[PDB]
């Protein structure tokens, strides 16, 4: 992630990112909602730094230094450009939010009052349409590019090396191959405990209420179809395995 | 250092999120709780043996029954979850639990755990647990459950004060080691 992001939000909480001064100015329950937001853009922060280095530091490393078959690299990060996409619109509309809400004279103090709309709008129309598209395709493929991997960290000598190289530093000690892998399937199933407990706080405003309440709703269905649309592919099984299933 | 990897697997109240986060910061959270635990490697030494234990939540997985079987490929060590408060997640152990660990991981170590044993003594919680004709679970009915699943283990822990925190997990890591 760049710097000024990460600073944005290197505190544990909204409370301990903003001026002292400033968390003064607020009731206890708007406190309570502005921490919830800050877990949910810094979280969503994270998964897109996970999709980069599998993008930039994984996908690209083995492109440029590795001799890979054709359809090995696709086959180890299916759909990482489009999952890249998705998640980076979401995460500057979130940003932009937080940058509107800005004190002047402020780089730090900010209120979030409407994220419910935002989440609507990820949550429907052709970008709900993408997201459950885009997960539907890596999840069914979740099998597979794990069972590849562990093939050629077995196998493949440069492979192994290439891996153990760029896994080396501290600050990737999360975040190995599998460890990416997860952490994006899982991301999509944080959603609703994020925004149920946004919601929780956001009585205050009853059209924000009802937002959060729509957004809920719209994040349940799109899980539930995309629960519904996954079947794990898998190499060399058989056309007869697949319509017995 | 060996790597090993460590799933927390049970019910959506059974304080499994409250637990890895406990764990992974060495601190119940003073300013804020997170709502939710991404994951992490815990460098663990026990019994003179240095383990790099990765650690996932299946927290928000619950309703998902093919998004949930993902977080199981090479599971080294299953820690089942119920909460002393609720004899309800306890009973959901061998329904629905069990089966599927022991599908998805087969022959991985389970260690069935009792979160949030400090409220066996609460009067509100017992208080409230009487309306519906209950109590909190008592430590032996926690071991008959482990027993009848064929638990590794039972092991009882409180994220709110830390006690027997650690201790479950050197239990899992000693656990994941074994052949
Ligand atoms: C056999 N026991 N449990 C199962 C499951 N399949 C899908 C989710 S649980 N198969």
């Amino acid at each position: 992630s760049m710097e000024m992001d990460e600073k944005d939000f290197a505190a544990d909480s909204w409370s301990l990112a903003v001026d002292s001064s400033f968390l003064q100015q607020h009731k206890k329950e708007v406190m309570k909602q502005q921490d919830v937001i800050y877990e949910l853009i810094q979280t969503e922060l994270h998964h897109v730094r996970t999709l980069k280095i599998m993008t930039r530091l994984f996908r690209t490393g083995m492109l440029e230094e590795l001799h890979l078959e054709p359809g090995v690299v696709q086959g180890l990060f299916p759909c990482v450009d489009e999952l890249s996409d998705i998640h980076t619109r979401f995460l500057s509309q979130l940003l932009e939010r937080r940058r509107q809400a800005l004190c002047p004279g402020s780089t730090r103090n900010f209120v979030i009052h409407r994220l419910g709309d935002l989440l609507i709008s990820q949550f429907s129309g052709p970008s709900a349409e993408q997201m459950c598209k885009t997960y539907s395709e890596f999840c069914s493929r979740h099998s597979k590019a794990l069972k590849l991997y562990k093939e050629l960290y077995a196998r493949d000598k440069r492979f192994q090396q290439f891996i153990r190289k760029v896994t080396r530093p501290a600050v990737l000690k999360r975040h190995g191959v599998q460890e990416c892998i997860l952490l994006v399937t899982q991301r999509i199933t944080k959603y609703p405990l994020l925004i149920s407990r946004i919601l929780q706080h956001s009585h205050g405003i009853e059209e924000e209420r009802q937002d959060l309440t729509t957004a809920l709703g719209l994040v349940k269905e799109l899980l539930s179809n995309v629960d519904e649309g996954i079947y794990q592919l898998e190499k060399g099984a058989r056309l007869q395995e697949i319509y017995n299933r | 250092a060996i790597r090993k990897k460590l799933v927390i697997v049970g019910d959506g109240a059974c304080g499994k999120t409250c637990l890895l986060i406990v764990f992974s910061k060495d601190q119940f959270p003073e300013v804020y709780v997170p709502t939710v635990f991404e994951n992490y490697v815990a460098d663990i030494e026990v019994d003179g043996k240095q383990v790099e234990l990765a650690l996932w939540d299946t927290a928000g997985q619950e309703d998902y029954d093919r998004l949930r079987p993902l977080s199981y490929p090479d599971t080294d060590v299953i820690l089942m979850c119920f909460s002393i408060d609720s004899p309800d997640s306890l009973e959901n152990i061998p329904e629905k639990w069990t089966p599927e660990v022991k599908h998805f991981c087969p022959n991985v170590p389970i260690i069935l755990v009792g979160n949030k044993k400090d409220l066996r003594n609460d009067e509100h919680t017992r208080r409230e647990l009487a309306k519906m004709k209950q109590e909190p679970v008592k430590p032996e009915e926690g071991r008959d459950m482990a027993n009848r699943i064929g638990a590794f283990g039972y092991m009882e822990c409180s994220a709110k004060t830390k006690d027997g925190v650690r201790e479950v997990f050197e239990m899992a890591t000693r656990a994941a080691l074994q052949a």
